[PDB]
């Protein structure tokens, strides 16, 4: 339970750092079930509510 | 000649003269002596008038001269300075 708890938290973070056009928004919208750690209660369920809810200057100085 | 008058030019006349010479300088910004001397003049006339007052086109123009310094005969260093 806890092994996959930390695994799933790490994977949620990893997909979060993956900016996509089909990113974890689709995962989360169906991840209303379970996307965080769950061992028995407490910091488990709380975790749910924690996550369930020069050329550059040319870019920055010619069109910002 | 030109630097003195540009330093003492009336700011209002500066505006319409700038509007007149915008494209005339932009196009020309892009033996060997003729071009580099003309660009000498262009830099030394535009700088003083930028020193007066502040669209979007200008945002490009600056870098059109930035590389003009970063090249890797003394007229070349004078060009970089201008």
């Amino acid at each position: 339970e806890q092994r996959f708890n930390n695994f799933l938290k790490a994977l949620q973070e990893k997909v979060e750092i993956k900016q996509l056009n089909h990113f974890w928004e689709i995962v989360v919208q169906d991840g209303i079930t379970l996307i965080t750690k769950e061992e028995a209660s407490g910091s488990s369920v709380t975790a749910e509510e924690a996550k369930k809810f020069g050329g550059d200057v040319d870019d920055l100085l010619d069109m910002i | 000649s030109l630097l003195t008058l540009l330093w003492h030019c009336s700011l209002d006349a500066l505006r319409e003269f700038f509007s007149t010479i915008v494209v005339d300088a932009i196009d020309v910004l892009k033996t060997f002596d003729t071009q580099i001397t003309k660009k000498m003049g262009y830099y030394k006339i535009l700088d003083v008038m930028y020193s007066r007052l502040p669209n979007e086109l200008t945002k490009t123009l600056i870098k059109l001269c930035y590389d003009a310094f970063t090249e890797n005969l003394e007229r070349r260093r004078l060009y970089h300075c201008a």
